[PDB]
RNA sequence: GGUUGCGGCCAUAUCUACCAGAAAGCACCGUUUCCCGUCCGAUCAACUGUAGUUAAGCUGGUAAGAGCCUGACCGAGUAGUGUAGUGGGUGACCAUACGCGAAACUCAGGUGCUGCAAUCU
RNA sequence: GAGAACAGAAAUCUCCAGUAGAACAAAAGGGUAAAAGCCCCCUUGAUUUUGAUUUUCAGUGUGAAUACAAACCAUGAAAGU
RNA sequence: GCUCGUAUCAGUUUUAUGAGGUAAAGCGAAUGAUUAGAGGUUCCGGGGUCGAAAUGACCUUGACCUAUUCUCAAACUUUAAAUAUGUAAGAAGUCCUUGUUACUUAAUUGAACGUGGACAUUUGAAUGAAGAGCUUUUAGUGGGCCAUUUUUGGUAAGCAG
């Protein structure tokens, strides 16, 4: 009693039903992954640009 | 049109090959060093074959290498005993060229009987000024077809030098 | 039994070029690349470190990632029926610049141009671009060049 | 023909780098010295390259872009003498030298001069530029040899060591100098300073004078010819070092002539190539007497 | 020749066409290109086929080969 | 323009044969006391550039040169290929319509360019 | 390929040619020539910590691991690895 | 259902820029296969005629170059399509102030983020957009089959994949 094994039959028309839409971007993305040397580095800048704009308008 | 191109010795190999080795490569290392001045380099074997009864890196043969003028004085002590008498088939095609004699005491060795009776082959390699063109480091190099040895060339110095000459065939 | 290796079905991909083989040249090492660029990946066969999946061979991303001899790069692949961002630490060897991402800076550069030379004077500059309009009405002369008629030519065997 | 090379052969021939081939450059230890940590982005990698030929000792200070090496500071024994050490060009003292040389000129050059003075009570203490507290950090470059062999004793690590008592900042180690033995691994400094200052040539000049006059005469022709010994060695090479220190400005030369006058006897004394149509007169020639029988 | 390869045809499966070919013999030059390269010295025979003359080259190899073509 | 050091592109740069090279810029050497390394100062290390050749590494030039690059309305709109027909044909396959479009062949040209620094009748 | 007494088709030595036609534990495919092959010297980074990432994937797990970070080391003159 | 009015979009094209080794092609280009000569064969091999002397002669196998020549390759290839395929076509953008940093640089050198300023109905191709986007929850399904093309095993099958 053997069956078909597998296809790919139907499968693009199953996606694009609603499917292939881009993924959604965004400003600022995730600093995970990167250089954490750069991200102590980038969370101390931010720090003082913060208190440094502050400062600017107080 | 000659002003370095003049040959000169490069090196003298001085070559045995012994079927086996232990007591007698040893001694015959030992004679070898004695005669050449200088502590020679043992080859081992590049593989087995049954006839010669030789196995894998099993110290076949020794050799050594001589360069200057006590290259000059063994190879006169190596024509005396071959009586001056080469053969252009002898003589290869790039210019080198070497003979064997056997019975090493004939180049007046003080005969131990310990050592006894040992052969050996002499090969001479020979060129001009650019060898270290031609083998060094920095910007390796080939010389030119006119630089180059040849058969031809090699017997006629060797002919002039020593006035040793070389049967026709 | 079915073998998917991480290499696998590679062979041609991967091998290396013709007269290409051996060293690589420096420029790509010497290449600078920093986050937010658009970079080619092309893996180079003859270094094992740092190399791409088949699947990113071919592929186009934006650095997100800068190391001491790799970078970071984020692909959009289409995993079902939707898009998933990886990241890949591919190294300089494997990765190249985007000529496209180039010529577009460089077209944004003449547009900031031409606009300010409209902000100059006014001409109509039409910043955008257009695509092939049709060719408009033109004369063609035939002194020197009388049309010399052609008609189809019989069979024969030419063997 | 035996010596014949097939048209597959050649075709298939992948020549390799044209200064691989033309045996000057290992592209492998370039690819190691020139990469750059790509998080420095367009930090420039500053290499010490020394080449050693006989009667020139180059000294330069390269940084690597895609269009080529750029030049940031050169020294050259053939312009030693003018500093005050004419004779022995292509030594360790005049390797040491013209490492001083080229370091005191890339300091005065780039800023760094009056901080990271270097050493001048030398004594051939091993050491490296420390870098100096609230200041900036000292110049560092990279050792380029090449493909000089690394040894004990070396004149390219003399220059090595020239540069580093100049006052650039070179990682190295001492194990590499002359002076240092394998069997106790420490630094002899009295060795390593007579080096510095001419001590085996010195003691070569002693004792040829003592045992062999003949060579003694037949060489070391200008040290008699100037009257030079073994302390006024030591003299003159002190001065030249003081004198580099003072002026490493690198004041150049007009050339005494005109590029343009260069070039036009160049021109004129080279070989000029042939034209398409005298080739194709060549070939018409050649049918004409070896082909066509008059 | 036609006759014996109708045989032939005879004997293969599928449909196949017999062709006088315009070309001298078993060479890819037309009847009068080899004759006039043949009164000309660009043909030379070998012992099954023919020798080429080519305009590139070495020029000396040509005329110690190809010496009627250069001496005719 | 020659040359050297560091190079970028990596044969228009390679390979075979031959000829030429003023002046500068590696040479056999004098050498092995010292540093260093080998059976061998041949390689590598080192000190003198001093008696001395263009040897010839190197560069340039020449071959109806091999190779390698660049083109072409040469091959050839051919092989192949996306789309279409209730097109042909027993079929194998083929033609047409809307498009895309090779390679090998055949000719023609070329035989390194260039960056930084220094130096040279 | 040429040459050297035994020594010859195959023993060791020496030149010349040699784009790899060799070797790299294995099966095959890639890759590698001042090396990734052969030899020599040192050595344990086949170490610790827990993150991020790729591949089959549900973007779950197992197997390998690409890049880092914080340490401690090895090696090298050093760049680096 | 939620947040939001001509939206961070697209089973499409164009422009620009990548990747591919399939069709084709090629084997007087590498590897493997393969037909036929001819030329020179003297570094071992076979017999015949000069016939008691070796590299003193010829015909073969050919220790072997071509002007070579006929055919080929799913697990060969220099070359190499068509169709498919990755990106980009800007305001989350482009240019002066480097303001912050414990990262980095020899260095107020770079890196990242940012404060001040300049850019409108061609805000940077075409076409369309029927409202973008987002969340929760759950049903059925998890035996498929058949054209046209590509294609595997098989003689073939209304066969199997």
């Amino acid at each position: 009693a053997k069956s078909k094994n597998h296809t790919a039959h139907n499968q693009t028309r199953k996606a694009h039903r609603n499917g292939i839409k881009k993924p959604k971007t965004y400003k600022y993305p995730s600093l995970k992954g990167v250089d954490p040397k750069f991200r102590r580095n980038h969370k101390h800048a931010l720090h003082g640009t913060a208190k440094a704009l502050a400062a600017a308008k107080k | 049109q000659n002003p370095m191109r003049d040959l000169k010795i490069e090196k003298l190999v001085l070559n045995i090959s012994v079927g086996e080795s232990g007591d007698r490569l040893t001694r015959a290392s030992k004679v070898l060093e004695q005669l050449s001045g200088q502590t020679p380099v043992q080859s081992k074997a590049r593989y087995t074959v049954r006839t010669f009864g030789i196995r894998r890196n099993e110290k076949i043969a020794v050799h050594v290498t001589v360069r200057g003028p006590k290259a000059e004085e063994i190879l006169e002590r190596g024509l005396k005993v071959k009586e001056y008498q080469l053969r252009d088939r002898n003589f290869s095609a790039t210019g080198n060229f070497g003979f064997g004699i056997d019975e090493h005491i004939d180049l007046g060795i003080k005969y131990d009987p310990s050592i006894g009776i040992f052969g050996m082959d002499f090969y001479v390699v020979m060129n001009r000024p650019g060898a270290r063109v031609t083998r060094r480091k920095r910007c390796k190099g080939t010389v030119g077809n006119s630089h180059k040895t040849t058969k031809e060339d090699t017997v006629s110095w060797f002919k002039q030098k020593y006035d040793a000459d070389v049967l026709d065939k | 039994g079915k073998s998917h290796g991480y290499r696998s079905r590679t062979r041609y991909m991967f091998q290396r070029d013709f007269r290409k083989h051996g060293a690589v040249h420096l420029s790509t090492y010497l290449k600078v690349y920093k986050v937010g660029d658009i970079v080619d990946i092309k893996a180079n066969g003859s270094i094992q470190k740092g190399m791409p999946h088949k699947f990113y061979q071919g592929k186009t991303g934006v650095v997100y990632n800068v190391t001491k001899s790799s970078v970071g790069v984020i692909i959009n692949k289409m995993v079902g029926n939707r898009y998933l961002e990886k990241r890949l630490n591919l190294r300089v060897e494997h990765i190249k610049h985007s000529k496209c991402r180039q010529e577009f800076l460089e077209r944004v550069k003449a547009n900031a141009a031409k606009r300010a030379e409209a902000k100059a004077q006014g001409v109509a500059v039409q910043l955008k671009r257009q695509p092939a309009q049709p060719r408009e009405s033109r004369i063609v002369s035939t002194e020197g060049n009388v049309p010399q008629t052609l008609a189809p030519v019989p069979y024969e065997t030419f063997i | 023909q035996k010596d014949a090379k097939s048209s597959a052969y050649s075709s298939r021939f992948q020549t390799p780098f044209r200064r691989r081939r033309e045996g000057k450059t290992d592209y492998y230890q370039r690819k190691r010295l020139v990469t750059q940590h790509k998080a420095k982005y367009n930090t420039p990698k500053y290499r010490l390259v020394v080449r050693f030929t006989n009667k020139d000792i180059i000294c330069q200070i390269i940084s690597s872009t895609i269009t080529g090496d750029v030049v940031l500071a050169a020294a050259y024994s053939h312009e030693l003498p003018r500093y005050g050490i004419t004779h022995g060009l292509t030594n360790w003292a005049a390797a040491y030298a013209t490492g001083l040389l080229i370091a005191r000129r890339t300091l005065q050059k780039l800023g760094l001069d009056e901080t990271y003075k270097g050493v001048e009570e030398v004594e051939g203490e091993y050491e490296l530029t420390e870098a100096v507290e609230d200041g900036p950090r000292p110049f560092k470059v990279f050792l380029d040899i090449g493909l000089q062999r690394t040894t004990t004793g070396a004149r390219v690590f003399g220059a090595l060591k020239g540069a580093s008592d100049g006052g650039l900042y070179v990682p190295h180690s001492e194990n590499r100098f002359p002076g240092w033995d394998f069997e106790t691994e420490e630094i002899d400094p009295e060795l390593l300073r007579s080096y510095i200052f001419g001590g085996h040539v010195s003691q070569y000049m002693e004792e040829l004078a003592d045992d062999d006059e003949e060579r003694f005469s037949e060489l070391f022709k200008g040290y008699l010819a100037d009257d030079i010994d073994a302390d006024s060695l030591e003299d003159i090479y002190t001065s030249a070092h003081e004198a580099i220190r003072a002026d490493p400005a690198f004041k150049p030369t007009e050339k005494k002539f005109t590029k343009e006058q260069y070039a036009a006897e160049s021109k004129k004394y080279r070989q000029t190539k042939l034209s398409k149509e005298e080739r194709a007169a060549r070939v018409a020639a050649k049918i004409a007497a070896l082909a066509g029988q008059q | 020749v036609v006759e014996g390869l109708r045989r032939a045809r005879y004997k293969f499966p599928g449909q196949q066409k017999i062709i006088l070919s315009k070309k001298w013999g078993f060479t890819n030059l037309d009847r009068p290109e080899y004759l006039k390269k043949r009164e000309a010295g660009e043909v030379k025979d070998d012992g099954a086929f023919v020798k080429f003359l080519s305009k590139k080259g070495s020029l000396e190899n040509n005329i110690r080969e190809f010496p009627e073509y250069f001496a005719a």
